[PDB]
């Protein structure tokens, strides 16, 4: 059963498609990234799957539904960016409030307070909290009920790593549980770890969709090995230029080679059977760099 | 029924504003001072009570509800709300029903306090008579209220910035208050001509203050009529509220 | 109709003095002698509703005690219970009793007469148009009406063109004019007092004339009413709760909504040290009556001090000393009796409301109370009116209540 | 210099206002108009003390829309932390506030009584040119200071918040106090004592609030009738000359400017 | 030696919120600070701007005080959140700040150009986005040649392009000899451009360094994963011999966490046998290293 069944949509406003042939299938328990710019092709595509907007040339089927059903906004949480609650109610009667409406148990609001790490500042107001403080506030009622599909819009925005960290592994202990989430993020590297499938689109259409090992295996990106003074630089730079590679001749005793990654089993055999490996990084394209090429295959 | 779950939100919002508890400390402070120079010194200082609450309960309404749905806009909760199991009628009708209860109660505080200070400085105020024109004062107050609260939600569902609902909220209080009775005198002391000011009567049932006024000082119509001339402007300006609401 | 001679008189004193004994008669009467004639209490002379009761004719009558029951009613006629001619000179009506539908004492051309203590209670059925005058006077010059009680009559003490003559302490009670004026110059009024009264003082063309001490007790719709009076002397009246009304017939004045003092075409006279108390209208001050001295007066209680339709400034203090009103909001730094600062009693909106009666319904909008600030602010807008300046702080007319 | 760099902001800044320039068309709208008023009903002192009471209503609005949020509305909005890390110091992004919200009020009230002696000179024919340029120079020259006394009274309310929702709240309550309170407080202790609470110290009163200083400098040679001046018929009761009026308001300034650094200071 | 703190210890309602940072930067390195949102990193934030005094300890910006008008010209200070003047336009706001910090006026028109802002020059700051205020935010601090670059989170609100054409933009300032200091929250990509971090919590200065040297100061896993090996069920076994956690999500996806002290004999067992996909080598980066010290620290 697919969460989110985005069906040939093609959202428009005047003249303008702002959003063209966009074609989603979100699965029963992946994390999916909706990757790209702030402007109307990601903003847009994520109201479809709220009940916000309609498709003016397709439809979505969330939960096998209409995303507008009242059944279906019961087991959805959302986390929007740039969200500031109200000021003069406290952190604990603003999670009280949001229960209600989300038909969520009044028992699950002081669970949910001390899980994202409220539990201090509850019962003190919204203005005295900070930017991360407010990020916890707004992941705790996208929590609510037994949600079955979370639109996480840019949820680690304020946050420490600590927290950051503590968020993917509430993510990984969401997504175990059968709830498929969907992120809008922009802090590329970190969400690569916990993102099943990126959905990278352009300002239009939809670029690319799959998972970070089809991405890298269909767009060829090149691998980033670094090594450090495993014999000599010069003398390593010399052998990629025959073989076809890039050697980048960096400072000292370091070799950063860009290789091309369909040569790079058998290249590795030299590269540990003439040195020692005691300082190297060999690093996979990653979806900074993915999202970095995919932008100028359109734009 | 979430249409009181959005309102227990906006009674222990709207009753936390610092801006509304100084105007309605001032309401009530002003309703004991003109009842304190109005018995010491009956209709004539309910008369002055309702020009009191004519200036201020378009300013309570309008200072409760200015940032009403676009307040909620540009906090972003407005976004997230419309996701919930809500629709855009229960957040209007609860936000009317949430602030509405506020000035049912600063009334309550207004004129629970000008009562008050009547029925025990005159000494012989037959008050058989004082619960009936207060009755009607403070019901009557809160419906004038509750026009100018609807008002609120027609001028913050059609702007997309808070700095701009607060620059319409006073022009729809100058507007109703002191410029279209001003412009009444101006049709009567510069127009005689082409002016029937037998007309002028009428004219004040299309103006919510002057209806307020119009069941405290009691005229072509009886006073069922301005009643129900004073809910269809709650009746009205709530369905234009919904219907802008309806369109963002 | 017989003569007074047709009676039985019992003569007391032997200097044209007779007596009239306890007991009733019948029919008119006449004095053709200059006969000082008194009489006992139960002398009750009834008319049977014809004719003028008690005419006299000659000079120099002393008519005293009689009791006078049930006249005629023909004012065409002019049937009146005392009947004085012109050759009837220096006569006295002293301490009567009076009960009947035309004239009490009517009188013309005569020269002065004393009607002096004379209890005159007119009607009770007719409609306040037909009951007769209770003391009518017409153009006698040197006469003195004394301490009088009209009841119930039409118009109390009517005047036509009688230049020199006094009107010292009569009460006048239910009636429909309290004191008629007409064409009297020179005349004078002491302390005297209408009570509920269609009008409580006609002063109608009539120049010259001191109108001092008078009262004015709960009176219908005009209390003091000056049409036309020129070097007159207002000293002292007090004027009290002048409701609204209508005198029934409209012949010399209109319906009001109750005014202590209604001053029409009046040009100089001096009002001073009055009290107008508790009226709709304190005083009604009309476009062509401008320019006299208006100082003095206690002007508390009214719902309205004074209506002025005008755009002419009008000073109310001659002499640095102005009136006391009862809402004159001021102070007074330096201890003398007078105020600080000058009191308009009319706004540009208090005038709306005489112009446009439709303005009532907006009397208590929050832009009227906007605009009553915005001549107390901007003084441009605010038209010139009626002002004091140096108004009295305390009651002058300590002792008018008494 | 550094005082004038960042008042050319202000000057620029200020002018975009569109708040400001609503405001500052109606007080030439309305100065126009009440001297019109004062030109058809002919009076002269009814004429200066309607524009003295319009620019007490309006030249203390003007300033303190202006500055209420100039210290709390730079603190909320990150660009004060960021200044102090420009070689400037609190004393020269105050007074630089200052002057360039001040040559704004000299501009405000230049247009607003500029045309209104442009609506008497070419309406009342034969007026005195010499008494028209004087009596109007001393309203040009005293609204300034009436309105730089209530910049500075919103420099002080700007440094002791830390929102800028409060400093609308007490920007308002300044104008409400000085303007309309004030003048309503001694006109009930002069009503309920009747003049009888001091003979002597009651005039010096209106020392204690500008917009009576302002009224008493303008009102000096056109007294005229007491009604007409309502509370500000005590000043004749006070022995100071003019020239004191006029340093008692721009001690108004200097107290309350000092005031405003001694607050900003400590920020 | 651009920024030199030394035995500072900041206090300011007897709480003491920082103590004995001994923070002396290069100058050409760039720092990062990597503390909380809270007393620890923003006092000493304050402290190298001047705006702060500094109690028990002296800071010596640039050689000099760090409130004097001459090196306070040579500073660039990024904020946090600078919504600047939204009536004024972008040329405006940027003449404005030359005019300040004494920077001739023809470095707006082409500091508006290297910043991507030209089209948005002239378009008032209420128009502007997010991204577009860091854009002009960042055009203010590269303001009059500056020796002493301080960006307090220059890429939140920011596209990767622009993210990634900043720390390019940071790499042009680190060869003309400024110092760039990065009080920053968004620690996955910085640790690519940065010099030595200077990880600080509960006040207290925990490590400094560079990346190399918070490795070889703190023993972290390193983390090579090898996915697509031949075989798997002795690969359970054959890294866990010397204490190497073989630890698998999938058919082949060995994240072994190692001990980086026998990263010859893993990878010589990785290369000896089984052929591989794709190995991705992770060293411990500035997450995992922010995640040591915190949590060293409590
Ligand atoms: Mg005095």
């Amino acid at each position: 059963m697919n969460a989110v069944e985005i069906q040939g949509v093609s959202q428009r406003y005047g003249s303008m498609t702002v959003l063209h042939d966009l074609n989603l299938n979100l699965g029963e328990g992946e994390v999916l990234g909706l990757f790209g710019h702030n402007g109307a092709g990601k903003t847009t595509s994520m109201k479809l799957i709220l009940g916000l907007l309609s498709p003016s040339e397709g439809q979505v089927k969330v939960l096998g539904r209409a995303p507008n059903d009242p059944q279906v906004r019961r087991q959805l949480g959302y986390l929007p960016e740039n969200v500031t609650f109200y000021p003069q109610l406290s952190g604990r009667e603003t999670l009280r409030h949001f229960a209600r409406l989300k038909g969520a148990a009044l028992t699950q609001v002081d669970e949910l307070l001390e899980q994202v790490g409220l539990a201090h500042a509850a019962d003190r107001r919204v203005k005295t909290y900070s930017k991360g403080m407010r990020q916890r506030l707004g992941l705790a009622q996208a929590l609510l009920g037994e949600p079955r599909l979370l639109l996480l819009d840019e949820p680690t925005v304020g946050l420490d790593p600590i927290a950051t960290q503590d968020l993917y592994l509430l993510i990984d202990r969401l997504r175990q549980r059968g709830t498929s989430i969907i992120l809008c993020s922009h802090v590329l590297p970190g969400v690569e770890a916990h993102i099943n499938r990126a959905a990278i689109l352009a300002k239009g259409c939809l670029q690319a969709v799959g998972s970070l090992s089809q991405l890298r295996a269909e767009a060829g990106l090149p691998v980033r090995i670094r090594a450090s003074g495993i014999s000599e630089r010069d003398s390593w730079l010399q052998r990629w230029t025959d073989a076809g590679h890039s050697a980048r001749g960096l400072s000292e005793s370091s070799i950063e080679v860009v290789a091309v990654n369909g040569h790079k089993l058998v290249l590795l055999r030299q590269l540990l059977g003439e040195g020692e490996p005691e300082d190297i990084e060999i690093h996979q394209p990653s979806l900074e760099d993915l999202y970095r090429y995919y932008m100028e295959r359109a734009g | 029924n979430q249409v009181w779950n959005i309102a227990r939100k906006e009674l222990s919002d709207g009753l936390r504003n610092r801006w509304l508890l100084a105007i309605s400390l001032l309401f009530a402070v002003l309703a004991v001072g003109i009842a304190w120079l109005g018995a010491a010194a009956i209709p004539a200082t309910i008369a002055s009570l309702a020009s009191l609450a004519t200036f201020l309960m378009p300013l309570i309404a309008l200072l409760l509800a200015y940032d009403a749905i676009v307040g909620e806009d540009e906090g972003g909760t407005l976004m997230l709300l419309l996701t919930y199991p809500l629709g855009r009628g229960q957040i209007l009708l609860g936000k009317f029903v949430g602030h509405g209860l506020i000035l049912a109660l600063a009334v309550l505080i207004g004129f629970g306090c000008a009562a008050l200070a009547i029925a025990l400085l005159v000494e012989g105020v037959e008050l058989g008579m004082l619960f009936w024109a207060f009755g009607r004062f403070m019901i009557s107050s809160t419906l004038l209220g509750w026009v100018f609260l609807a008002f609120a939600y027609v001028l913050s569902g059609k702007v997309n910035e808070k700095s701009s609902a607060a620059g319409l909220a006073l022009g729809v209080w100058f507007l109703f208050v002191l410029v279209f009775d001003l412009v009444l005198l101006a049709l009567l002391v510069l127009s005689e001509g082409k002016f029937n000011p037998e007309l002028l009567p009428w004219l004040l049932l299309l103006n919510p203050t002057d209806i307020y006024r119009l069941i405290n000082l009691s005229l072509p119509v009886p006073a069922a009529v301005l009643w129900l001339c004073l809910l269809a402007w709650i009746g009205v300006s709530l369905l234009l509220a919904y219907a802008i609401f309806r369109r963002r | 109709a017989p003569q007074s001679i047709t009676t039985l008189p019992l003569q007391p004193d032997g200097e044209n003095r007779w007596r009239l004994p306890a007991g009733e008669y019948q029919g008119q009467f006449t004095i053709e002698q200059p006969m000082q004639l008194r009489c006992e209490p139960g002398a009750v002379i009834q008319s049977q509703g014809q004719g003028s009761s008690l005419l006299i004719s000659a000079p120099d009558v002393l008519v005293e005690g009689c009791t006078l029951y049930e006249w005629g009613s023909d004012l065409t006629a002019m049937d009146s219970a005392v009947f004085i001619l012109p050759a009837a000179e220096r006569a006295q009506i002293s301490n009567n009793r009076m009960r009947g539908p035309g004239f009490g004492v009517f009188v013309d051309g005569t020269r002065d007469v004393q009607v002096i203590g004379n209890e005159i209670d007119g009607d009770a059925g007719v409609r306040s148009q037909d009951r007769g005058n209770g003391i009518h006077l017409f153009a006698v010059s040197g006469a003195r009406v004394l301490h009088n009680h009209v009841r119930n009559a039409r118009d109390g003490i009517y005047i036509d063109t009688s230049n020199g003559n006094h009107l010292e302490g009569n009460v006048i009670e239910d009636v429909r004019y309290g004191v008629h004026y007409m064409f009297a110059n020179e005349n004078s009024l002491i302390d005297n007092v209408t009570r509920r009264t269609r009008t409580g003082y006609a002063l109608m063309q009539s120049r010259k004339l001191t109108v001092t001490g008078n009262r004015s007790e709960q009176d219908q719709n005009y209390g003091i009413l000056m049409n036309y009076i020129t070097y007159s002397t207002i000293t002292g009246n007090f004027v009290s709760d002048v409701q609204r009304g209508d005198t029934g017939g409209d012949s010399m004045i209109s319906g009001g909504e109750g005014k202590a003092l209604f001053i029409y075409n009046s040009l100089f006279n001096t009002i001073e040290n009055n009290h107008f108390e508790k009226s709709s209208l304190g005083i009604h001050l009309t476009a062509g009556s401008e320019d006299n001295r208006i100082s003095g007066n206690a002007f508390v209680g009214n719902q309205q001090q004074v209506k002025y339709v005008a755009s002419r400034t009008q000073e109310w203090s001659v002499d640095g000393r102005g009136n006391y009103w009862s809402d004159y909001l001021g102070w007074d730094r330096n201890n003398d009796g007078l105020g600080d600062i000058a009191y308009e009693p009319n706004d540009n909106v208090d005038r709306l409301l005489w112009l446009y009666p439709q303005v009532r319904l907006l009397m208590n909008s929050p832009s009227i109370e906007v605009l009553r600030w915005v001549q107390r602010a901007f003084p441009v807008i605010k038209s010139p009116g009626v002002q004091d300046s140096h108004p009295l702080m305390k009651l002058p007319t300590e002792k008018l209540l008494t």
